[PDB]
RNA sequence: CUUGGAUUUACUGAAGACUAACUACUGCGAAAGCAUUUACCAAGGACGUUUUCAUUAAUCAAGAACGAAAGUUAGGGGAUCGAAGAUGAUCAGAUACCGUCGUAGUCUUAACCAUAAACUAUGCCGACUAGGGAUCGGUUGUUGUUCUUUUAUUGACGCAAUCGGCACCUUACGAGAAAUCAAAGUCUUUGGGUUCUGGGGGGAGUAUGGUCGCAAGGCUGAAACUUAAAGGAAUUGACGGAAG
């Protein structure tokens, strides 16, 4: 009778420049009218898109990125980094019996007042010549690993902006820094930054958003 | 290129939901349930009802402009079962064979990191 | 008589073990006594693998697996044939079957 | 009677004797 | 074994034993002359020392206690007394 | 000798008002009339004047407090927070 | 550790206890260390450390109250302040 | 008399003439005679200090809080009570608080409160026990006691 | 419950609980019990020790501390499940099982209560008696190993010894009515120390007196009378809305 889909307009999502492939996709919303503009009814939407589709490599298939629109230019939506998470399957495939799991998180503010919660995860590594069934670290070793995780996450997020942090998240620089820093404690494997959570945004600077789009 | 939506399939043991949105999920494209395709409550979760619902969803997506869908599959989750209901697979297959193109697939079942008390009491459901 | 030297659970050297809820009936069963099965399954039935390969916009997309750990009480475990009643000498066998 | 429910019966029986005789201390 | 010499255990077996379970209990600790590269004198240190032992004018710490044997510091040799 | 078994200070009320009300009274009336250590001079000479007013006979300082004890639990948590809220700020 | 060092001074050193005695030991310059309890009034505390500056005497701020300082010195009475005149066979003076 | 909470007499210098100003405050628990009290926008977060609600972080306990800016105190004034700061809305210059009754309210961030809990808390935990205690209670409040039941008339 | 938009979907917020996966024939504690991070506080076993004291010890009527869950009192909290209650089914009837709600309760702070198949249904201390591979903690000697860093006093792993612990497998000399047992052995070839408990089945953990408790109850605790078995472990059969 009505077809609400007759009154819809389509818009193009755009990723920031920190990612390779920027044409994320398309969304739709009612046409802008006298009462409600489409822009403000559309600013603030969040899109979850796989990192593999953003970069063009299946090596990033297990991470997915949240992109939040905060400016509309004609038919383009300018989105910014809104968070990182693992797919459920990858996280389940990592967690396994006969080995220790060690986890840490920290709340840290970027160089440009972006407040984040960062979650690191790691598992004890089995040595090539090992004969014993289990690979457990004593609780003190896990505590020291956790301390290293937190202080490196602190250092690497505090001394950079949200865009530089987005650039750092892609090649797992923090993960490799954790792996290197904890070799002398206990061999570790699958050291990941498994989740990044955006707790606070600062005052919106439109000019800095445009700097990251084209 | 393709225009992607997100097919959000909620397959419980009582029903199956074939629900396509846009990428944000804030706009519904089509929503059809297994219970729309049968006249009996007992087979609202049947694979055949799920496949019928998936075809009708696929037709609606075709006429709207959706040409492909990513897959978000969930069980009931929470304190309830984590195993997907029987219609989820048939709905997934019908979507893939309907002409829509397929993107990523993920399981999004709600999983507690421990939780509230599940119903049924200490001695369980006594059948 | 005493049927099992382990009392039908796995608690030696501790007092109390917290319960878990049976998947089937939601009965409270001690975690050491619960019958537990680790399952890793293909998310798509092996029949629809080719349909979903044909319909994929990607080429060489690795299909995700389903991971789940299942907990049963004794009643539901026996009822659904996760375990079976064994003979008196066979009960002692603890290695997994083949 | 499932020995447990016999004790509960004596509990109730003994509870009522506590009230009959309290009429007289 | 039904016939065995309990008065003369073979020295290898007797050496594998706990210190309190030989025919006559005996310590496995010892005293050692330790030289430090800075000085030329010698100090007498217990093998399982519990004290971070100092010395004369070159009062550099010579050992640090652990759960068992004392860990000799970087650049100190020892000779068993 | 032990003059009463359980009434203690509420023995001034005799047999009246009910045992539960007298027992509830005893808890707070004991705390009401007790001597508390002064946090200023360190002597156990703090006594109640009226509800919420606690005076030290020795150093003559008065502090606001609870109705029947010098300090209430809600007040203590507030103090613990503030003195914590600056230690972590300096670090 | 500080309490044990001070405790050994009391057993084998020379000291005087109490505010009036401390002020005298500062005027005669016989004081080697002044210790002030945490609940000492700020007025008396700032007077004592003004005397200690005139006589070039170090000041230690004991973290317990006058009740706890008196116990640390082996006394059954409160001590609001004391001065060490001779450290005895202790390294209290070199360790503050 | 008539009040469960003690009062604090606090002296201030007059900024504009050579003269001493005395103020009557509701005493929070822990305030002592001789203590220095700080009131203003830049005042530190200490028990007994008077601060704008916008200057207090979330979770702060505060009493004698102003409903409107400058009314000199309306909320959380009786013994043992207080007001909790719930959240801030800096763009609107509004603060959200929780009242003793459980109600939640939005107040201007320029309204003031006194850090801490009102002293004298716990009065009602002890039974009055006697008609005479109630008589002495209302002897300094108003003529509201004893009460004749309506059905007895 | 839903065209007054249910269910479903995305974003955001608020509350109480709880601490998944990792998680084990693994750890700790007197037992009850104990599982997110960090900091602080005081304890602890084991190990190491050519340190110290020198019999200070074992077990214990009386007497004390702690003691799951439920339950009690007073404040606070009350998401979720949920005794009572309400209600839909089923049924010959079900005030039951199953469905939907839901009070107390579930949580916390001050006090109580003192009980569980509180179980290893197995008192505590001490000595001795047989083979085996694993594992947790400490210590001691030693690499075809991975890694700092190229190497030490990196770390992980690997190989041996040892003390302590949670256990397990085989045997059966021995024990036992047997089931089974590394103690439940060293017991008619009957004696290392010591505490507690039982004496056919019921009546009955009842009555009464005492005592503790706010109460619910806990502890102590008979007799009249009644009765030929009750009971344990195993065997063959039969039966099973058990399995193959
Ligand atoms: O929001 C909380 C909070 C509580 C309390 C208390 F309940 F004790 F009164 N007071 C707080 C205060 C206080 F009022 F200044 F004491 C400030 C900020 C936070 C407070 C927490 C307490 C731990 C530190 C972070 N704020
Ligand atoms: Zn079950
Ligand atoms: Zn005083």
């Amino acid at each position: 009778v009505v077809d609400p889909f007759t009154r819809k307009d389509w818009f193009d999502i755009k990723a920031p420049t920190t990612f390779e492939n920027r044409n994320v996709g398309k969304t739709l919303i009612n046409r802008s009218t006298g009462l409600k503009n489409a822009a403000d009814g559309l600013k603030g939407r969040v899109f979850e898109v796989c990192l593999a589709d953003l970069q063009g490599s299946e090596d990033h298939s297990y991470r997915k990125i949240k992109l939040r629109v905060d400016e509309v230019q004609g038919k383009n939506l300018l989105t910014n980094f809104h968070g990182l998470d693992f797919t459920s399957d990858k996280l389940r495939s990592l967690v396994r019996k006969w080995q220790s799991l060690v986890e840490a998180n920290v709340t840290v503010k970027t160089s440009d007042d972006y407040v984040l919660r960062v979650f690191a995860i790691a598992f004890t590594k089995r040595q090539p010549n090992q004969i014993k069934k289990t690979t457990y670290a004593q609780s003190s070793k896990l505590r020291e690993v956790r301390k290293k995780m937190i202080e490196i996450m602190q250092r690497e997020v505090s001394n950079c902006t949200l865009a530089q942090l987005t650039s750092k998240l892609i090649p797992e620089v923090i993960g490799r820094e954790i792996e290197k820093s904890t070799q002398t404690i206990f061999p570790l494997q699958n050291v990941h930054i498994r989740k990044v959570k955006l707790l606070k945004q600062p005052k919106f600077d439109l000019g800095s958003l445009l700097a990251l789009h084209g | 290129s393709q225009v992607f939506g997100v097919a959000r399939i909620f397959a419980s043991f009582n029903d199956t939901f074939v629900h396509v949105t846009d990428l944000s999920g804030k706009e519904t494209i089509a929503r059809v349930t297994g219970g729309m395709k049968v006249k009996a409550d007992r087979d609202e979760s049947s694979p055949y009802a799920a496949m019928l619902a998936a075809q009708d969803v696929a037709a609606k997506c075709k006429e709207v402009g959706i040409t492909a869908v990513h897959i978000k599959l969930r069980a009931t989750g929470g304190t309830k079962t984590k195993t997907p209901g029987p219609g989820g697979q048939s709905a997934l297959r019908a979507l893939a064979r309907s002409g829509l193109r397929i993107g990523r697939i993920e399981d999004v079942t709600p999983v507690p990191s421990x939780s509230t008390r599940r119903k049924g009491g200490r001695r369980g459901r006594r059948l | 008589p005493k049927k099992r030297a382990s009392n039908g659970r796995n608690k030696k050297g501790r007092g109390h073990v917290k319960p878990v809820r049976c998947l089937n009936c939601a009965r409270c069963v001690p975690k050491d006594k619960a019958i537990k099965r680790v399952t890793i399954r293909n998310m798509v039935e092996a029949a629809a693998v080719r349909d979903l390969s044909e319909a994929s916009v990607y080429a060489e997309y690795a299909l995700p697996k389903l991971y789940n750990k299942l907990h049963y009480c004794v009643s539901c475990a026996i009822h659904a044939r996760i375990v079976r009643v064994r003979s008196r000498t066979d009960r002692k066998i603890r290695t997994p079957p083949q | 009677m499932r020995d447990k429910w016999r004790k509960k019966r004596v509990r109730r029986l003994k509870r009522k004797r506590r009230k009959v005789r309290a009429r007289s201390k | 074994v039904l016939v065995q010499d309990l008065l003369h255990p073979s020295p290898a077996t007797e050496a594998k034993q706990h210190k309190l379970k030989t025919l006559v209990q005996q310590p496995r600790s010892f005293f050692m002359d330790v030289k430090c590269q800075g000085c030329l004198n010698i100090t007498t240190v217990f093998s399982h020392a519990q004290t971070a032992v100092t010395c004369d004018s070159c009062s550099t710490v010579l050992c640090t206690p652990t759960g068992g044997k004392a860990k000799l510091t970087e650049g100190c040799s020892f000779r068993r007394k | 000798t032990k003059r009463t078994k359980k009434v203690g200070i509420t023995g001034k009320f005799g047999v009246r008002y009910g045992s539960s009300l007298r027992r509830q009274t005893k808890k707070l009336e004991v705390q009401q009339h007790a001597k508390y250590d002064c946090s200023f001079c360190g002597k156990r000479t703090v006594q109640r004047g009226a509800t919420g007013i606690w005076n030290c006979k020795s150093c003559k300082k008065t502090v606001a407090g609870g109705a029947y004890t010098v300090s209430t639990a809600a007040a203590a948590t507030v103090r613990s927070t503030i003195r914590r809220l600056r230690e972590l700020a300096e670090a | 550790n500080i309490n044990s060092k001070l405790a050994l001074t009391i057993k084998s050193g020379k000291y005087t206890l109490g505010y009036k005695s401390v002020v005298k030991s500062l005027r005669t310059g016989k004081a080697k260390l002044v210790i002030i309890a945490a609940n000492t009034p700020v007025l008396r505390k700032s007077e004592l450390e003004y005397y200690a500056m005139l006589s070039k005497t170090p000041v230690y701020y004991f973290q317990g109250g006058n009740n706890e300082l008196g116990t640390v010195c082996g006394k059954l009475f409160r001590v609001g302040t004391l001065s060490i005149l001779d450290a005895g066979d202790s390294d209290i003076l070199s360790s503050i | 008399p008539g009040r469960g909470a003690p009062l604090a007499k606090v002296a201030f210098r007059d900024p504009y003439k050579y003269k001493l100003r005395e103020e009557t405050f509701i005493a929070n628990e822990g305030v002592y005679t001789g203590q220095f009290i700080y009131a203003g926008k830049k005042a530190s977060l200490n028990v007994g200090n008077i601060l704008p609600l916008g200057a207090c972080p979330e979770g702060t306990i505060v009493s004698n809080v102003e409903e409107k800016v400058g009314d000199r105190g309306a909320l959380g004034r009786t013994s043992g009570n207080y007001v909790i700061i719930i959240g801030h809305n800096p763009d609107e210059n509004k603060t959200r608080v929780k009242l003793p009754s459980g109600a939640k309210k939005i107040i201007s961030s320029d309204a003031r409160g006194v850090i801490g809990v009102v002293a004298g808390g716990g009065r009602i935990d002890k039974p009055l026990l006697k008609a005479g205690r109630a008589f002495h209670k209302y002897k300094v409040k108003r003529n509201s006691w004893p009460k004749t039941r309506g059905v007895a008339m």
